[PDB]
């Protein structure tokens, strides 16, 4: 918020008061993920590199 | 007292009189296994393996 100010009603009239306001923003982090299983066998006969194809 | 005492096995301790242990197992000496001794080995290097014959 920001502080408003007041025209005077004159010499010896009243002012007034004000004040501003502070708050918070956030941020969170969240976790993103996976697994690829393959079996012994698949790794053994292939012929490419599996693992790093799949990275 | 008297003159009948002897020193039996039966008043020493099971570490006095140990059992000697033979770290050998009794077994019967293993056969080897019929067709991977008979057989014509060969190395495959995938699942299937493929060759010429005559016809």
């Amino acid at each position: 918020s920001l502080p408003d100010a007041y025209w005077v009603d004159g010499d010896t009239g009243l002012k007034q008061t004000t004040k501003n306001i502070w708050s918070n923003v956030f941020m969170t982090a969240e976790e993103l993920a996976v697994i690829v299983p393959i079996p012994d066998a698949l790794i053994a006969d292939s012929d490419l590199p599996l693992w790093d194809e799949v990275k | 007292a008297g003159f009948a005492n002897i020193q039996g096995r039966a008043d020493l301790s099971d570490v006095h009189l140990p059992d000697q242990v033979i770290k050998d197992v009794l077994q019967t000496a293993p056969e080897a296994s019929v067709l991977l001794n008979r057989a014509r080995k060969v190395r495959m290097s995938s699942k299937k393996t493929k060759q010429p014959v005559l016809a």
